[PDB]
RNA sequence: GCUUGACGAUCAUAGAGCGUUGGAACCACCUGAUCCCUUCCCGAACUCAGAAGUGAAACGACGCAUCGCCGAUGGUAGUGUGGGGUCUCCCCAUGUGAGAGUAGGUCAUCGUCAAGC
RNA sequence: UCCUAAAGAGUAACGGAGGAGUACGAAGGUGCGCUCAGACCGGUCGGAAAUCGGUCGCAGAGUAUAAAGGCAAAAGCGCG
């Protein structure tokens, strides 16, 4: 019945938007279960964190079947 | 006596009516 | 059919893994008549070399055994040496790695075409 | 047996009995399940093996046991997980199975009317009955208390009603 | 009164009542109707009171459609109550009304009897209403 | 889940530490693990942290 | 049926609101599958007199923009939801070889002589007028007759139960949607 | 220059449905399971040896817009900024501008390799 | 964990809703394989219902656990 109780608001979402230069370890998307999928040179960590495996710029392409949003890094 | 009772119901369309509604034919394994 | 759409679903994991790693691929396509072998570059959409059973020097009438796959083994290995490729990955294409798929893989591997 | 009658009469009877254009849509003969419902006394783990032993030698072939799917706790309990049994005799095994069902072993127990009369569902009816778990070779007066049942229907491996009543008969067999 | 049979939650926010009624503005079932021309709030005993005015002034037949439906619950703090001790409990129900919302519809009567029946209906409602026919 | 200790079958005194449900899996654990003090994989077989 | 029209070289929100409140006008468009769309101003007083007609929407309307005259079927209408008057009119080109769906009213002819009314006590419940059709412009039903004379108490007339006059395709019958047109039922 | 395979690009304007049509090459179904291999029980899947037959099933190509899916123009709603009003809401200037629906589309378009014509 | 929260983060209330103080040696790893659930219609103990044969099917199933978000390379399911 009685009612308080929130939690500490985990700061999720898109870091490193769609034209930005990335280094080879940077967190792309903090994610709660794959909104965005792992593209060309990006990694998919344990808690579905997208991180960069190479350098370049972020792409954010909507590719393929299943309508999936991909974060990929184009070496440019 | 009138106490014994068989219990067979998916045999029971008229013997080989095709399906009952579940559609395939002859013998019993998915082998 | 329900056989073929099942085996493409079986294959799809390794197909989709070899385009992540950027690996040149050695695909097979067994049929009930005979088997095909094909070398595909590291994007999926371009062919480096290709060697079938219906190359016109080994169409025989006994085509489609575990022997014809072993012939296609060196027949694709010596065509891939011309194309300049090692460190290829073997794609069994949802076929079980046991018979003429295994024989084609071993006979291509014997011709220095390194998996 | 599915033989001299089949490979020289039945497969050329049905091309001009159903007026089929080419051959192969003449019906083949494939697959069902018994689904012999051993879920009576569901919390057992002791009579399933007797049921498998019952169904083993009357079919000459090993079954598996078929497990429960849901926890439908109104009819019975949900912990009684092994509740089934199952054996196909193949087309290769149908030969000695066809001349053992309704060849000399048609009187299972009794009927007053085994009519081919009262089912118009558009899929190819027949008439025969199986309620006894004893009417088969290699069964005793008493060696184990035999409580079972065996369930066979047949379906078209083919299109429709009248295209599937005709292949299912083989002899003067109502 | 009209209440939902059960709702997913018990308390809503207060919210706002903006816009015009683009959906709900056509006489879709009847021939004549009581359309609102001002925005407001109908409290499910206003709705039933105007309903009874209509169904009692017809006396002969017809078919009356009640188009609005109170699905918004409204709370209340009781008296001698300090503010802010949790949100108060539900008392009644409310349909949010926009200008253009058709409230009631009738067929099977004459236009004169319909007009002087929706006059009785509009007498019991805190809105500014009007009379419309089927287009 | 009371915690246990998995000591190395090799001659060292290296131990990995974990839990176990005692009232369901009471037999001891013989999992092959990596010992750093000898730098090979060996079996670990222990309980009784005290 | 004739309306006068203009050219409308200025499009947008505040433009349209100025047409409605200053000039007294009403925006519109004319379009068909064969020509470019054309935006048009009309007069509210001059289109509101067409909308008074019962056969307004199921009829050829000649429409004169300049000296150019077009044949026009009104296939859309927007309307102020509270006050109730026409904002932009949104009508369609008419060609002699075209499928040309429009809405046509139902007209419910002889309801006093109804055997579910005179002998049996019951009332007629029109659930539907304004049936949508599919017809060449040569046959434009200004009305569609619905005979409710030989219909008993409790009985329902559907879309199959009435007439399609000389090559008129009722749209919902071309699907599996046989809608209920009218109704005779017991009173309250 | 087209047909059949395999692999991709793209993910419904590419789908589903209905109809016609394909066998010689190809593929599918097919024959048999000694032998590899397999069946919570299989040669009906997986596998091997095939070459008697069939294109019925499946798959492919061509048709059709009834279904699905795309989808204008115009208007409407919203809204940044600035100002008003009768200020729980709207209006004006200015910039922007949908969702829905309407007209109308769509029975895909590409590339690499291999056999055939 | 969701809302409030104003389409990046963050954001208060004795504001609105629910949960946790753990489980697991496989419920982890890997290789290989496989889809769930639902109506249907089937009466000689169950009769809407168990066991299956799936025609239509068209993710609505499942996920150790609350909610949200995710799942065909299934992250679901079975075996070595």
């Amino acid at each position: 019945t009685r009612n308080g109780r929130d939690s500490e608001s985990k700061r999720l979402g898109v870091k490193l938007f769609g034209g930005q230069a990335v280094k080879a370890g940077n967190i792309l998307v903090r994610l709660r279960g794959t909104k965005f999928h792992a593209g060309y040179g990006v990694g998919l960590g344990k808690d579905h964190t997208l991180f960069a495996k190479v350098d370049g710029v972020v792409k954010f392409e909507t590719k393929g079947a299943f309508g999936r949003k991909y974060v990929s890094i184009v070496a440019a | 006596k009138a106490d014994i009772h068989p219990t067979y119901e998916a045999i029971e369309a008229t013997c080989s009516c095709g399906n009952v509604i579940k559609t395939r034919s002859t013998l019993c394994k998915p082998i | 059919s329900v056989k073929k759409e099942t085996r493409l679903r079986r294959a799809r994991k390794a197909r989709l893994k070899m385009r992540e790693l950027e690996t040149v691929r050695l695909c097979v396509y067994r049929s009930s008549q005979h088997i095909y072998a094909q070398v595909i570059a590291a994007d999926g959409g371009k062919v480096l070399a290709s060697a079938s059973t219906l190359d016109k020097d080994l169409r025989e009438g006994a085509t489609g055994n575990i022997d014809a796959a072993k012939k296609v083994g060196q027949l694709v290995a010596e065509r891939a040496k011309a194309a300049g490729v090692t460190q290829v990955a073997f794609d069994r294409s949802g076929f079980k790695y046991h018979g003429r798929v295994k024989a084609l893989a071993d006979a291509a591997r014997e011709g220095g075409l390194e998996f | 047996r599915l033989k001299e009658l089949y490979r020289k009469e039945i497969a050329p009877k049905l091309k001009e009995e159903l007026q089929l254009a080419n051959v192969m849509e003449v019906p083949r003969v494939t697959k069902i399940t018994l689904n012999m419902g051993l879920g009576e006394a569901v919390g057992d783990k002791k009579i399933i093996e007797n049921a498998v032993a019952d169904l083993e030698k009357i079919t000459g072939q090993k079954p598996v046991v078929t497990y429960a799917r849901k926890s439908i706790a109104g009819f019975k309990i949900a912990a009684g997980w092994p509740i089934g049994v199952k054996v196909t005799l193949r087309s290769d095994r149908m030969y000695e199975f066809l001349d053992r069902l309704l060849s000399i072993s048609l009187p299972r127990v009794r009927d007053f009317r085994g009519l081919n009369a009262k089912s118009f569902d558009g899929r190819g009816n027949y008439s025969m009955g199986v309620k006894e778990q004893i009417i088969f070779p290699e069964i005793d007066y008493d060696k184990i208390d035999a409580l079972r049942g065996l369930d066979i229907t047949l379906t078209t491996t083919a299109r429709t009603d009248d295209e599937g009543r005709a292949l299912l008969r083989a002899f003067k067999f109502p | 009164m009209l209440q939902p049979k059960r709702t997913k939650f018990r308390k809503q926010m207060t919210g706002h009542n903006r816009g015009l009624a683009h959906r709900g503005s056509k006489v879709s079932f009847g021939e004549y109707a009581l359309k609102a021309t001002s925005r407001g709030r109908l409290t499910a005993r206003q709705i039933e009171s105007a309903r009874r005015a209509l169904t009692r002034h017809v006396k002969r037949g017809g078919k009356i459609w009640i188009r609005v439906f109170p699905d918004k619950p409204v709370t209340k703090k009781p008296l001698e109550v300090r503010m802010g001790k949790g949100k108060g409990g539900v008392e009644y129900w409310v349909a949010q009304i926009q200008p253009g919302k058709v409230l009631y519809e009738i067929e099977g009567v004459s236009e004169e009897l319909a007009r002087e029946a929706f006059a009785l209906a509009a007498a019991k409602l805190p809105l500014a209403t009007s009379f419309v026919k089927r287009t | 889940r009371e915690l246990i200790r998995l000591v190395s079958s090799a001659g060292t005194g290296h131990f990995y530490t974990t839990d176990k449900n005692k009232r369901t899996k009471p037999e001891k654990i013989e999992i092959k693990k990596y010992d750093p003090v000898v730098r090979q994989h060996v079996i670990y077989k222990e309980a009784k942290i005290k | 049926f004739i309306v006068n029209a203009q050219v409308r070289s200025d499009l947008g929100k505040g433009a349209s609101r100025r047409l409605r409140r200053n000039a007294g006008l009403v925006p519109a468009v004319v379009y068909g599958g064969d020509k470019e769309p054309q935006s048009v101003t009309l007069e509210l007083r001059e289109i509101a007199k067409l909308l008074e007609n019962e056969a307004a929407f199921s009829h050829v309307i000649a429409l004169n923009v300049g000296g150019v005259k077009e044949t026009v079927l009104i296939k859309a209408l927007q309307r102020h939801p509270a006050k109730g008057f026409v904002m932009h009119a949104d009508f369609l080109r008419v060609v002699a070889d075209h499928k040309l769906t429009a809405h046509v009213p139902l007209h419910f002819i002889n309801e006093e002589v109804a055997v579910g009314v005179k002998q049996a006590g019951g009332e007629i419940s029109h659930t539907i007028s304004e049936v949508e059709v599919s017809c060449l412009p040569k046959d434009l039903p200004e009305f569609i007759e619905v005979d409710m004379a030989k219909v008993e108490l409790g009985q329902i007339v559907h879309l199959s139960d009435l007439k399609a006059p000389k090559g008129v395709e009722l749209v919902q019958l071309a699907h599996g949607n046989d809608l209920a047109v009218a109704n005779i039922h017991a009173s309250r």
